[PDB]
């Protein structure tokens, strides 16, 4: 598939147009490290699959047993989510700043 | 009378198909009312997945040999020619799906079945409708009706699938006890 | 080759054993059916009256096999509800019709003026007859199965019975104790069981019934003596002549699933299979 | 407010799960099934018409 | 929800919208054709295998 | 012949029709006698017992645009179409940026960094995203064209919306000359006439 | 351990909030059916304060 | 950025709605407000326990639970 394929990608020319000395241009074939984005995607969602499965199943069960009206409760949950998230985001900002 | 609004004047195709399927499943519609409608249904399927095939060479003989098409073919890359052909065929396919003689025949057969239902149960035909699943389609409900017809009007009826003849007990529903109370929970 | 011979020998042995078992069952069933036919032709019904009408002899001694296909006679009032079980009689599709039959009533209320308690009714299921699928709509709710029993000629018999609790009084001063008694004669038969391969399977939710499930029939009709209902049921047999349901007679009462004809068919199938297996083994 | 009372359809809720006697229910006299009737709010002396329509104009 | 992201690509200009529609449809067609050509490759492989 | 004249006036098109209102009022009485049989309003609503088979209760995208977004009029439909056009253009640009095929001379999906990193799964995801966006845009375009044909060509309106437009809440427009102005000014003969027919009795042949 | 304490405290909290709706079964001897009845509750005020 | 922008747009629009409705559109409560409600599963389904914008399509009910 990559017999006559050049090394550079679009990002390589974009990098050659920038003063980013910390990034360099690839000079070898990418066959060795092909499909590494899937590896990093797995690593990103690795600790979240089991927790998300349990949490989403629990949330759906708790909604289903009570048959709550989806629009009203989703509006309420969006409001509560914004409330809690902005509180926790302010606290995360403080934790990060003081390093 | 064409001025009287039928009870299903607002139903979608999925709702009409589900109403027919529920009527057949609940033994309100017999297997003697389906054979026409079902037949039309099958034709409609063949009218959907064959049309692009039928429209592929015909355009090659009629539309894609015209001046505008030849100009596109000769003065634009082959990918743009493929894009033009696919877009034309897809637009024709969408127009066929919206306005198809066999689709009209299927809708007429469903309307006849709904008229039979209204003649049988009266205004309670509206009780056959529900809140359908979002991604279940009219074709899917028609296929379920066809499957139920094959199960009842064939082998294994009474062995793997319930029979079409009901054997419900003969009681007086005015006096027979009911499962649900009017307001409270009962045990 | 050798594997084929081994498979043929195993199949032949199994099918020969099946044929032998079915032949012995056919002999036993034919003998028992001849005995049953002779006993029925004797025509001496057992009168189920008094204590026997409250707790039945096949429930008290728990011997339904000793009381199977057995002529009995009992009096009571049928309840309105009817139950239909899909069945074929004489090779045409139809329904067996079952009705509750209250053979004894028990009153346990002592605050008669203050409270009007419902009586405790002891009932058994009676197979009224067979109605074709065309005429299932002709079965009427609360129909008259049999003409009501004649009033007794003994003036002392117009009181509530000691055991059954029935008053044979056409004009009863106690309106709440007024009963009409009809006297039926039938044969005690046992209940049926599920056999999917025999196409006797019932979908309770859909209302399709193919075999007599006495437990479910008792539960759905909100009857009381569920065990005495599950033990057996009485198939009504008219004396000589049989409009819907059509009652069974001495020669057309509903045949059980296990029949000498069925076992003969199974024996023929298994014997043919064993003979073919042995012929193929000899050829190989 | 007649469009709000869902007790009007409670008889239909029984057979959403117990299909057994649904067909017996369907063979019933139709009285107010899926229909709204507004009783007369005015005295109308028209003997020619047996029943009058007081459905809201909107 | 859609104003700012379209504003970035200057989609308030009707010409840019038409050009983007044409290019996006061509991109979709290219992807589908490149997906379905391996079927022809497998057909030729099946011929040689036969 | 007074009763005959009154009935003929009831069936006159200029009786229940005022300009700026529903043109179906030109044949109002006829329609009424076909629908308000026995004085009863048929309830076309569906009785639903919840099993959580639906959340949005929108049957299709047309229902969503008509009811959830309340694009009852044509200007609203065209505004939603403009929003959908911007969204579709943005989605097309995003898909062409993430999988640049046909942009810089690239002709194969293999020769993209997106395919190098994520492979065919990423291409499938991008195709699904573009297909969903194009499907929704097509549905929105069909809705907008239908609303343009109805409201602008056929001069149809959302007539309850028009009624709400005419009276700004607290106006004094209860007139004797207008039978539909109020409940007191609707003549009793019309009420009797619109309820003369009777419903058919179903034959319970099942 | 904090998860364990959270479950215990939530269990007690749920019980306490469940006190204030008196849900009982009432027998209707006329209809021979039990029904679920909802009612208020009366209790010593110290219980409400705690 | 999706969450950030969603939060900010919703906040601004809903706050504008609150101010405008509570200062300018209280003459007709029926026009500018909808009546909504949902109750416990133990109690029978509320009169206002229906999906809004579909009052002319569906009648929503549910079985009681305990
Ligand atoms: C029908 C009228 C619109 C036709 C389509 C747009 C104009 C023709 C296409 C074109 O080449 O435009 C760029 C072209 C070249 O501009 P440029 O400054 O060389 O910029 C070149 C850049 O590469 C590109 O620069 P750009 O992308 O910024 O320019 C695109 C252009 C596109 O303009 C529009 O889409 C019109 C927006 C308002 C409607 O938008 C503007 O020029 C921004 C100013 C808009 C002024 C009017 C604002 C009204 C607010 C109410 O400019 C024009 O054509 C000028 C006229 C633009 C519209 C003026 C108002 C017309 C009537 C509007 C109400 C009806
Ligand atoms: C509770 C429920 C709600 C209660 C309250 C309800 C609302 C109460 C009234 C509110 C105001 C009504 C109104 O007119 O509003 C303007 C109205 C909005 O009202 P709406 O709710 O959308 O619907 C009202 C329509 O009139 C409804 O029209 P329709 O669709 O039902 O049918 C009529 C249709 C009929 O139209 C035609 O007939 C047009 C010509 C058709 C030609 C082709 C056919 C030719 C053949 C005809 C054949 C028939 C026979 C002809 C005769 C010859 C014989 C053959 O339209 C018209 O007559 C009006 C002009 C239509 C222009 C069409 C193009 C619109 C383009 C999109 C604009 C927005 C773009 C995005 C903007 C983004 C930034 C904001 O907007 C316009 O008129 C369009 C421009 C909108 C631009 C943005 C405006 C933002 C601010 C709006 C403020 C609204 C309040 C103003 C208060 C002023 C005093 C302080
Ligand atoms: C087993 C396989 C496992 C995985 C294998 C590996 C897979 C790899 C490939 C994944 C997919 C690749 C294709 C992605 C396409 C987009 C690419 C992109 O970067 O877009 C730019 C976009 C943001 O770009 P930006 O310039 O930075 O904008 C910043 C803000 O977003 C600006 O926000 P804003 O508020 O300013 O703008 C609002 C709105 C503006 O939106 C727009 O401008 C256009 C959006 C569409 C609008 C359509 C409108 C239609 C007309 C409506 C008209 C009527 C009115 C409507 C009224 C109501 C409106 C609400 O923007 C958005 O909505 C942006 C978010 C879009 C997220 C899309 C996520 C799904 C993509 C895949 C779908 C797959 C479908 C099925 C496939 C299979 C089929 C057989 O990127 C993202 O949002 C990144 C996250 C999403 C990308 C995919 C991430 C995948 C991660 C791994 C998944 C693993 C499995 C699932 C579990 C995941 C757990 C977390
Ligand atoms: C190859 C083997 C599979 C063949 C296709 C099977 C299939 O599901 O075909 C869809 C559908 C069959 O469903 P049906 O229930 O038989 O339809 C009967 C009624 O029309 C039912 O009424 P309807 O027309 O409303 O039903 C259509 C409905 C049916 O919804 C579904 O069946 C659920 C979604 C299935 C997705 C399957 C993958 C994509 C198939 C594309 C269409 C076939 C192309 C060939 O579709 C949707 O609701 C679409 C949801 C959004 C999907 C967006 C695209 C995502 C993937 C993009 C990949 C590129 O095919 C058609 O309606 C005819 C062909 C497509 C229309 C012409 C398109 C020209 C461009
Ligand atoms: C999947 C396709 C095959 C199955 C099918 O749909 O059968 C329908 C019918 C049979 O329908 P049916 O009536 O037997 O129904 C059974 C199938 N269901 C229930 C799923 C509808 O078969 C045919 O029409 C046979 C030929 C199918 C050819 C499909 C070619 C598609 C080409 C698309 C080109 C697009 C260009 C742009
Ligand atoms: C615009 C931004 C997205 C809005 C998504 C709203 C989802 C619900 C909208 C109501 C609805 O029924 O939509 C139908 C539409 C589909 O349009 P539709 O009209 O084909 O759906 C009905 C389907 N039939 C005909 C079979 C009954 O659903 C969606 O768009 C779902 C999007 C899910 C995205 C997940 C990521
Ligand atoms: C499944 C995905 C395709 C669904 C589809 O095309 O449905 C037919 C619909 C037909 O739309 P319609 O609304 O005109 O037809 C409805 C179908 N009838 C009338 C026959 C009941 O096609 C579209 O929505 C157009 C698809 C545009 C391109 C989508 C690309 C990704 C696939
Ligand atoms: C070390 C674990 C410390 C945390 C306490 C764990 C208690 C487990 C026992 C128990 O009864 O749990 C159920 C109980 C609840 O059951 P309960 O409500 O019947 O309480 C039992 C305890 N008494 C009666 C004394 C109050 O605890 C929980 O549900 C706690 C929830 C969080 C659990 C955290 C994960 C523990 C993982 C252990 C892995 C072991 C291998």
């Amino acid at each position: 598939l990559y017999l006559k394929s050049t090394n550079y990608n679009r990002f390589d020319y974009r990098l050659k147009q920038t003063d980013w000395g910390f990034y360099i241009n690839n000079n070898s074939n990418y066959i060795q490290n092909i499909f590494s984005g899937l590896k990093y995607i797995w690593r990103g969602l690795r600790f979240w699959i089991i927790g998300l499965l349990l949490g989403l199943s629990s949330i759906y069960y708790l909604m289903y047993v009570r048959l709550l009206p989806f629009n009203k409760i989703i509006f309420a949950w969006i409001l509560v989510a914004m409330f809690l998230y902005w509180l926790l985001s302010g606290f995360v900002f403080f934790v990060k700043k003081y390093q | 009378n064409n001025l009287r609004l039928k009870p299903w004047f607002h139903w979608t195709d999925e709702e009409r198909s589900h109403a027919i399927f529920s009527a057949y499943e609940k033994r309100i519609l017999k297997s003697e009312d389906l054979p026409s409608f079902l037949r039309a249904n099958r034709i409609n399927n063949v009218s959907t997945w064959v049309f692009p095939l039928i429209a592929l060479p015909l355009f090659n003989q009629s539309i894609f040999k015209l001046g505008f098409a030849q100009r596109i073919l000769l003065t634009r890359p082959a990918i743009e020619w493929h894009c033009f052909k696919i877009a034309t065929v897809a637009a024709s396919w969408l127009a066929w799906l919206n306005f198809s003689p066999f689709y009209r025949k299927l809708e007429n057969e469903k309307e006849y079945l709904l008229d039979t239902l209204e003649s049988r149960i009266g205004i309670n035909v509206l009780d056959l409708n529900d809140a359908l699943p979002r991604w279940t389609t009219s074709q899917e409900y028609n296929r379920r009706t066809q499957q139920l017809y094959n199960q009842r009007n064939g082998f294994f009826a009474g062995l793997l699938y319930p029979q079409e003849e009901s054997s419900r007990p003969l009681v007086d529903i005015a006096s027979f006890p009911k499962n649900l109370h009017k307001e409270k929970l009962t045990k | 080759n050798v594997t084929g011979k081994v498979a043929l020998a195993t199949l032949g042995a199994l099918t020969g054993y099946g044929a032998f078992y079915h032949y012995n069952q056919y002999l036993n069933l034919s003998a028992r059916w001849q005995q049953i036919q002779e006993n029925i032709a004797k025509d001496q019904p057992f009168d189920v009256d008094g204590f026997d009408a409250k707790v039945y002899p096949w429930v008290r001694e728990n011997n339904v096999n000793d009381w199977e296909y057995k002529l009995v006679k009992m009096r009571g009032y049928f309840k309105d509800q009817r139950f239909f079980v899909r069945r074929k009689r004489d090779g045409k599709e139809g329904f067996l019709v079952f009705a509750p039959f209250v053979t004894a009533v028990e009153r346990v209320n002592h605050r008669l003026k203050q409270k009007d308690l419902l009586p405790v009714e002891y009932s058994v299921f009676v197979n009224l007859g067979w109605v074709p699928v065309e005429n299932k709509k002709d079965v009427e709710l609360g129909g008259e199965v049999c003409p009501p029993m004649d009033a007794p000629t003994d003036s002392t018999l117009f009181v509530n019975d000691t055991f059954t609790g029935f008053n044979p009084d056409p004009a009863n001063p106690e309106d709440t104790e007024q009963v009409t008694l009809t006297e039926i004669t039938g044969i005690v038969r046992r209940g049926e069981q599920q056999d999917i391969l025999a196409r006797r399977r019932n979908w309770n939710k859909e209302g399709i019934y193919n075999w007599v499930d006495l437990d479910y029939m008792g539960k759905i009709f909100r009857l009381f003596n569920l065990d005495a209902i599950n033990t057996a049921y009485i198939e009504r047999v008219v004396p000589s002549f049989e409009l819907y349901p059509i009652p069974a007679t001495k020669d057309t009462f509903e045949r059980p699933l296990n029949t000498p004809e069925r076992h003969s068919t199974f024996f023929n199938f298994y014997a043919a299979t064993s003979a073919l297996s042995f012929i193929s083994m000899l050829l190989l | 407010f007649p469009f709000l009372e869902k007790m009007k359809y409670n008889q239909y809720k029984e057979y959403k799960n117990d299909y057994l006697f649904y067909l017996d229910f369907l063979k019933k006299e139709i009285t107010d099934d899926h229909s709204f009737f507004w009783k007369a709010r005015k005295v109308i002396k028209l003997p020619q018409y047996s029943v009058f329509s007081f459905v809201p104009l909107k | 929800f859609f104003f700012s992201r379209a504003l970035k690509h200057r989609f308030y200009n009707p010409l840019n919208v038409m050009t983007e529609f044409k290019n996006g449809f061509m991109w979709f067609i290219i992807i589908l054709i490149n997906i379905f050509k391996p079927l022809l490759k497998l057909l030729e492989n099946n011929y040689i295998n036969l | 012949t007074a009763s005959e004249e009154e009935l003929k006036k009831l069936y006159d098109p200029n009786t229940f029709y005022e300009h700026g209102d529903n043109p179906a009022f030109k044949q109002f009485m006829n329609i009424a006698v076909e629908n308000l049989r026995e004085g009863k309003l048929t309830d076309h609503r569906t009785y639903v017992v919840d099993t959580y088979k639906k959340w949005m209760y929108a049957r299709n995208w047309d229902d969503f645009l008509q009811r959830d977004c309340k694009a009852i009029t044509f200007p609203r439909a065209f505004a939603l179409w403009i929003v959908g056009t911007l969204g579709m253009a943005t989605a097309s640009k995003w898909c062409r940026q993430i999988l640049p095929v046909g942009s810089h001379g690239i002709t194969k999906i293999s020769q993209t960094q997106f395919f190098h990193q994520f492979g065919p799964l990423g291409t499938l995801g991008a195709v699904g995203f573009y297909g969903l966006t194009a499907y929704l845009y097509y549905k929105t375009t069909i809705f907008t064209v239908k609303k343009f044909y109805s409201h602008c060509i056929l001069q149809e309106r959302e007539w309850i919306f028009e009624q709400e437009r005419q009276n700004p809440g607290y106006g004094e427009y209860f007139f004797k000359d207008v039978p539909l102005s109020a409940e007191e000014h609707f003549n009793d003969l019309a009420r009797g006439e619109m309820a003369k027919k009777k419903f058919e009795k179903p034959n319970h042949e099942f | 351990l904090l998860l364990y304490i959270l479950w215990l405290e939530f269990y007690q909290f749920y019980h306490i909030l469940s006190f204030y709706g008196n849900i009982n079964w009432a027998f209707d001897y006329d209809e021979y059916i039990w029904t679920l009845e909802l009612d208020t509750r009366r209790t010593r005020l110290a219980n409400n304060y705690i | 950025l999706s969450f950030v922008y969603l939060s900010y747009r919703l906040a601004w629009v809903l706050f504008a709605y609150v101010l405008i409705y509570n200062h300018f559109l209280l003459g007709d409560i029926g026009k500018t407000f909808n009546v909504g409600e949902w109750d416990h599963r133990l109690k029978p389904s509320a009169e206002r326990d229906y999906p809004t914008r579909y009052e002319s399509l569906y009648i929503l009910d549910r079985t009681q639970k305990w």
